């Protein structure tokens, strides 16, 4: 039924020691509802009826399992290595994020919460949250930065067609990390009836563990599929890393596989030396941010540095604490991928396999090509294709001069 | 051994009044002006100053203080400017604690920041996003450098967490928030005699007076930032009205 | 082979549905495609290539989802959604293009042309061609290219070429006319990957065979989940490919109702519709004898629908036969009805349907009200409605 | 026994020339003007007139003829207008066959269209989108009403299909190719039958007509006559004169 907890944090939410990564860097005003969620999840994660409910929605509603596809026409560009694409792009709503919102929305119902709030960058997680809330009859309020609302007119329309309410965050830098701050303030005021559906594997305990658990299904399926299609465990499993949810979801089933390399690829923007990037592990340092102790991009005083990436999902200055632990422990390597490498991969996947990837996922594809060259002919590399790129066609079209002036 | 802010509340309880606790962020509208305003708070009747370290992502700050700290960070305010503000307040005969989110402290170095704050004449530290569960380094530096540690309790605090937060505090415990505030103070006083400050969006003498009925300290932040924005004279006026409010007789 | 046409492509014998109403200049490549299909139809290598692609590339099987929050709006019937919207590229069209593109490479053809209206079949064809290394040229109506820039960019990103067709009325039927002329001139190296279950033999049969997997899965899945065969299976009908796909496995189930819902636009009484069976008549069009919207002289008349995929004046010949045989009923659904179902499926189930598919949902809601509580209705949810979000936002006034 | 156009091609071989077969669509630029132009073709030396039925989706027609039939349909042309033109050509002593796509004939009624076409003096039917495989009804009506059936062959036609198509034809066979393809196609037909062969290559000059009269029993001109009529009826009369000169070379 439920998988063991060998890699779990302690009761305080800390990885690798009681003063290690994760924890709860939140105000006391939030600790009551956080303990309520932690206890609710602790009960339901071992409830067979809850896992049966989630499995049922994953199969008939979300479309699981997602297939594993060997991109044979990518081999030439990856040192003749063998690229297997875990096709989360085929999930309902178009990304892995549906796995997360289905779990937390079931949990909010189990808790008697009637209202769900969530943050969103360009709109991916807000649409996913509004989708689950429509399915389960929960009232939904999405917080979105005012720069992103004005720029994402149709995603606001999607969320409204799904019955959710969209609030424009016109404070701070008016983007993803300020939407998160606005949702945090909403929860502090409305903890009695409101559940905060967090969008990645970060935040205070138990959200890094909970989100990772709702995404473990990716790695569990992929580990069976890659053995059936390639005949052995892969030489490497790679994924892109924004907050970390899709990477940790596909990494987890392979942690105790000693020969399987685990590589996460993060957004280098214009270049890690330009200061226009989101390469958290590559250029950030440890610090407390958004409820956990992890890596973030910060200046000499501890202030958050604004990140930049051609992708929205990787455009986040922090990263989840379980990745920080895995980095420190040497289990996973984290490497940067520029805007150009990703767009290069984005286009190559369109022409070679007919799959339009999310620009977030193109970073992982790009890194997979580089890894194939390093590992050489015949290497088996599993890639998490975290989402489809329909949301990114306009951005890619402009990049490749397909819209003109 | 007694806390640094202990005698301040004793003196206030002797004079049948609450301690007036005023907040201002460093560097708003600039570093000199904020230091001039913090000095004016000492000169106008503030028993304790809350020197706020402006933070890029202040989740607990309301819009008035959020806009002020955003402005202060645009002006290039630094964490070391907060230490200098504390030295100014000490020189002016004031009593300063520092209110800061934890990440600047982690970045500075927890023991280093406690040391330098104590040397600067600081008396303690208010930590709105640091709960006792994560305060192991801070508690050790708090004892090493004789700094008070003001944690926060909330209306929704469970009986277990409220007692733990109060037991971990020194100086006063910050009760942040119809009748929720006095009920919260009652719960703290049901388990401890530690002074309790109340933040309640105070912006008038009458509100300050109501809180002084049940609280040991009245905390005023947003209203001072608004008064400072109008000008230093308005800030002196408001603080005098608040100093009158905390006094019952 | 039980419901298959004769060697000439005719369904129903003397009524003569289907056939080959094409010029002699095209009969050599049409006989080549027919011969190539009947060979690979029974080739185990071909079937194994297709099943592998359908499974690992397209994501088959698609699930069957019981939309319980729709029940109160369907007379307490039980609406099951056959989730073709979850396929790669987001509709059933991937089923057709995978089969035909594999055929084209088996045939030694190096070029694939295809028509498209708003861009759905064009993106699907370019997708399959990118996958198999085939050169791809999409013909699209000039009125459509002008307002579908992102779909054109999708095709270009996939490595295809897009040709805007300014002849005729610059719409879908005119893109088909232009792709026809291309095939006449380039039949040596070109395969015409047609987009629906119409055209001359073997295209109505072949396309249906590539879509049959929908009905076969759905018939297994509905017995598994509900414990019995459904009371009705419904689908929207443009040219007929997604309807014939889900209908076929149920054809010899005598208790299963089959209802295709066609686009009635502003209303059948208004002359701004696409209700081929409701308001059209038998005629020869686009290589087949079937139903189409025509005037007294047999000229094609313009079709109208808020849905782009149902905005086609014709319909496949196997549907005309099944209508004549009484096996399937064809009912009209208006713009308003479809859009009301569109919004309801968004609010109730969190599924954003293609406006084409919302016609079928709208028809299922009416059919559940008349079949009563507990009736099981399988609806083919042919596509997702991402492409339609802007159309639907305007309709419900959510912009500005 | 013999075909209706048999005498026309007999008279042409006896005068050492190919037949000039001219096409125009009914109702371009309007119905009376088109009839005036078709009468002018008979006067200017056309041996056989192809009265075209404008169709809303002419797949086999090029841009010059498709835009003319678009204009004719925009003008409101009806299928009955084509039969009135066939009657006018007949009364003027001309020899008229109708070229049409098959759906307007299905809409009219195949046997009714053949009857009314025969009654108007029409001699045959050219059927570009009707292959013999679908010509059961047409073959019956073609015999009942004594009309020639002019099917098309193509450069790509298979040996079996060319023989079958030539065998089902009566009057002549339209060999369509719109440099060495057209004469080879006529060679393939004459190797299996003696039926006359018409050729359409977008003829627009006197020299192009003579090149084709060297091997084809008839020279078909369509697009050039439409373009000439657009300029004016005198330009049509002139060009048709030059084409009647080319076929005798
Ligand atoms: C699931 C979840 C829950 C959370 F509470 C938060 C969170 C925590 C703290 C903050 C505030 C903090 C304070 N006060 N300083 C701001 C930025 F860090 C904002 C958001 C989150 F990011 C995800
Ligand atoms: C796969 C496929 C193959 C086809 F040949 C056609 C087709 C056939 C005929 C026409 C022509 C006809 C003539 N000549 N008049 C036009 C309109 F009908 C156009 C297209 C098609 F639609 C799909």
């Amino acid at each position: 039924i439920a998988e063991p907890t060998s890699h779990d944090p302690d009761s305080g939410g800390h990885f690798g020691g009681p003063s290690g990564w994760g924890g709860r860097y939140v105000p006391e005003a939030l600790m009551a509802v956080i303990e309520e969620v932690t206890a609710a999840y602790q009960k339901e994660r071992v409830s067979q009826d809850f896992l049966d409910d989630l499995d049922r929605l994953q199969a008939n509603y979300a479309g699981r399992p997602s297939p594993l596809y060997e991109a044979t026409r990518l081999s030439q560009h990856a040192g003749s290595a063998r690229i297997f694409l875990k096709r989360e792009d085929l999930n309902h709503t178009g990304s892995h994020k549906i796995n997360n919102v289905l779990g937390q929305a079931l949990l909010a119902r189990r808790m008697g919460k009637t209202r769900v709030i969530a943050e969103t960058g360009a709109g991916q997680h807000g649409v996913a949250t509004a989708t689950a809330c429509a399915l389960l009859g929960l009232d939904c309020v999405i917080y979105m930065g005012g720069i992103d609302t004005a720029r994402q007119a149709l995603n606001v329309a999607r969320m409204r067609l799904l019955g959710a309410e969209v609030v424009a965050v016109q404070t701070g830098s008016k983007t993803l990390k300020d939407a998160i701050n606005e949702a945090f303030r909403d929860w502090v005021a409305n903890a009695d009836n409101t559940y905060y559906c967090f969008g990645t594997a970060a935040g205070p305990h138990p959200f890094p563990t909970m989100v990772r658990d709702f995404q473990r299904i990716i790695g569990m399926e992929a580990r069976v599929q890659i053995q059936g299609q390639a005949g052995r465990l892969p030489d490497a499993v790679v994924a892109c890393v924004g907050g970390g949810s899709n990477a940790i979801g596909i990494f987890h089933a392979f942690l105790d596989d000693p020969g399987v390399r685990l590589v996460g690829f993060e957004a280098a923007g214009d270049g890690v030396e330009t200061g226009r990037h989101a390469a958290t592990f590559t250029a950030g340092s440890p610090g407390a941010f958004h409820g956990s102790f992890s890596y973030l991009l910060q200046d000499e005083d501890g202030q958050t540095i604004e990140s930049h990436s051609i992708s929205a999902g990787l455009d986040y200055p922090g990263v989840g604490p379980e990745h920080a632990w895995l980095k420190e422990a040497g289990r996973v390597d984290y490497r940067p991928i520029t805007d150009s490498e990703a767009m290069d991969a984005f286009g190559l996947l369109c022409r070679m396999e007919g799959i339009i990837p999310a620009i977030e996922s193109a970073h992982a594809v790009a890194g997979a090509l580089k890894l194939g060259v390093e590992l050489g002919r015949g290497a088996v590399i599993v890639v998490n294709l975290s989402g489809r790129g329909d949301k990114d066609v306009e951005t890619a079209a402009k990049w490749f001069g397909l819209l003109g002036n | 051994e007694a806390s640094r802010l202990g005698p301040v509340f004793d003196s206030c309880r002797a004079n049948n009044r609450a301690a007036l606790i005023g907040y201002l962020p460093t560097g708003y509208p600039d570093v000199p002006a904020s230091v001039a305003a913090m000095t004016a708070l000492v000169e106008s009747g503030c028993d304790i100053i809350e020197v706020g370290v402006p933070y890029s992502d202040p989740g607990m700050d309301g819009p008035t203080i959020a806009r002020a700290t955003e402005a202060a960070l645009r002006g290039g305010v630094r964490v070391r400017d907060t230490l200098a503000a504390v030295e100014a307040i000490s020189i002016a005969g004031g009593r300063a604690v520092v209110m800061t989110y934890w990440n600047p402290v982690l970045r500075y170095g927890v023991d280093a920041f406690a040391r330098d704050l104590a040397a600067a004449g600081g008396l303690g530290l208010i930590t709105p996003d640091l709960i006792p569960d994560e305060a192991q380094q801070w508690l050790a530096a708090s004892e090493e450098h004789r700094l008070d540690r003001i944690f926060l309790v909330a209306p929704s605090s469970t009986p277990e967490r409220l007692a733990a937060t109060v037991e971990a505090s020194r100086g006063f415990v910050y009760a942040a928030s119809s009748q929720a505030a006095p009920e919260l103070v009652g719960r703290v006083k049901a388990v401890s005699d530690i002074p309790v400050g109340v933040g309640l969006g105070v912006r008038s003498r009458a509100q300050a007076a109501q809180i002084a009925q049940y609280a040991d300290g009245v905390i005023v932040g947003s209203a001072l930032v608004t008064a400072l924005t109008e000008g230093l004279p308005r800030l002196r006026a408001l603080t005098g009205e608040l100093a009158a409010g905390v006094r019952l007789g």
